[PDB]
């Protein structure tokens, strides 16, 4: 129990870690607000805590995603809509030329968090997923292979892709 | 500066950053976290903020 109080422990603290990896590359944030680092190395925090007051005001989505796989909430239409707003961001910065450019940032991004969530089917409805990746990157020139491709880097197994894409 | 590269940017130069970064890429006993973001802004620059480009 020791050990699943460690284990726990060393998720949030990660998380952590990747707040404020980003808050490093965002520009939206002032050098002066050097307390929000402070808080992040000074102490674990509350989940709810780092979510609504991190993850919401500085829109990462990732983070946002891969906070609530630890705390395992399951429900799908909060889980989906933060998908949504993950994806709608990703349109922003594009440009078209980048094509294959965001092309690869796009898989980039979907497989790292796609690793860290992919072992549970909550946050990565696989076959919720599938299709909506589809429907985003449609708007762009295609490969064919370029949205499955991620899965599979994602971590996802060629026979479980398989069976559901059949389905 | 591999995590905020605009500093280097702005006293050194876009030119100059670039081909540090991809020395840094190249560069032996480093970390892949240090090579992997260098290569990347060498390629992608600065997502949303420095562009990578060749201007007419």
């Amino acid at each position: 129990e020791f050990l699943h109080e460690l284990e726990e422990k060393m998720e949030v603290a990660r998380i952590q870690l990747q707040i404020q990896e980003t808050l490093q590359r965002q520009y939206s944030h002032h050098s002066s607000v050097q307390d929000a680092v402070s808080q992040l190395d000074s102490e674990l925090m509350d989940i709810t805590k780092l979510y609504g007051e991190f993850a919401d005001p500085f829109k990462l989505a990732e983070c946002k995603l891969a906070i609530i796989h630890c705390a395992g909430y399951s429900d799908p239409i909060l889980v989906q809509t933060l998908w949504q707003d993950i994806i709608e961001k990703e349109l922003s910065d594009s440009v078209t030329l980048s094509s294959s450019d965001r092309m690869h940032a796009l898989s980039l991004k979907i497989v790292l968090l796609g690793k860290i969530y992919a072992g549970t089917p909550r946050f990565f409805p696989l076959d919720f997923i599938v299709q909506f990746l589809e429907q985003q990157v449609c708007t762009l020139n295609w490969d064919v292979g370029f949205v499955i491709q991620t899965m599979n880097e994602i971590g996802v197994p060629l026979p479980r892709l398989l069976e559901v894409y059949d389905q | 500066l591999l995590v905020e590269i605009e500093r280097f940017f702005k006293l050194h130069q876009e030119d100059q950053a670039c081909a540090t970064c991809l020395i840094l890429a190249c560069s032996t006993c480093d970390r892949e976290v240090s090579a992997w973001a260098t290569r990347a802004f060498f390629r992608y620059g600065g997502e949303a903020q420095m562009r990578f480009t060749t201007l007419p």
